[PDB]
């Protein structure tokens, strides 16, 4: 069981005109939860700001639906399901620039096991 | 549905579910995709 | 190595049903997972009729099979057991897969427990 | 449980969140969704 704490972590939307693109932002803070994304053996995905979830699914068998790549120190997602798909990115936390890109690196190591990461 | 697994360790009570406004057509986000993709917006990814 | 009157059957996982709230309800299993760090489940029928499952020095369940035919319904498919409990009008449901070599193997001690706990109480197929 | 075998060596208990408890008309219909007739995925699936 491998954790990673995450500064910031966002959901792509779409905005009726009355369309323009956005990202709802969730943000680790006292008042508000830690950001943190976590990998299960078994081959589970979650992200989650204390007791709320905010992601999850399977990795398994995952190469046909879901698509993540990497810049820096932040994982883009992508997936697609019932013909429907969606983004959100994560940017880890870490104490500098060069603390951050190790936990980045190390998870998106973890991830190897289930899905190629595009990295430039 | 959503996720019918959750490990005891994580203490999950509520779940934020998806916004109808999440889910695009599956070419519109892979414009989107694409975007974030190339090296001309590299840095881009790292906007908040 | 404990006495012959009680029977063991290791698990590979066991998990509690759970209703979640969406924020702006839906379901899911809490799940236990045998674990080296973690301790190892063990679902355990004394002759009593008595029922535990634990990991650890941790109870997890446990409750009477004698008379549970109002109360306690229990479900098999392949190598898992579904329990469904219904105290007082609160009602719950938990979850049991075995653990073994190969899909054969668990399967076998599944069927092991259930005739051990068919002793007791009726379970379906 | 109240009478706990001494070579089992329990000590501690986890007790039942809140939300693990359904009203019953509430679980009677989950139970009949897992009993599996239309299909046994989701009581296999973990």
């Amino acid at each position: 069981v491998s954790q990673w704490s995450l500064k910031r972590y966002g959901r792509f939307m779409l905005l009726d005109n009355v369309g323009s693109s956005t990202w709802k932002v969730f943000e680790s803070s006292e008042e508000s939860g830690s950001l943190v994304l976590t990998i299960v053996v078994s081959g589970h995905f979650f992200i989650s700001q204390g007791q709320t979830l905010l992601e999850g699914f399977s990795l398994i068998g995952s190469k046909n639906w879901l698509k993540i790549v990497r810049r820096m120190d932040c994982l883009l997602f992508g997936t697609t399901i019932k013909n429907k798909s969606r983004m959100f990115r994560v940017q880890f936390s870490g104490e500098s620039k060069e603390e951050a890109l190790e936990r980045c690196c190390g998870c998106v190591q973890t991830l190897a096991q289930y899905v190629t990461v595009q990295e430039p | 549905e959503s996720m019918q697994t959750i490990p005891h360790y994580l203490q999950i009570k509520e779940i934020l579910q998806i916004s109808k406004q999440e889910l695009l057509p599956c070419h519109v986000m892979e414009q989107h995709w694409k975007f974030y993709v190339g090296r001309s917006h590299s840095e881009a990814l790292l906007s908040w």
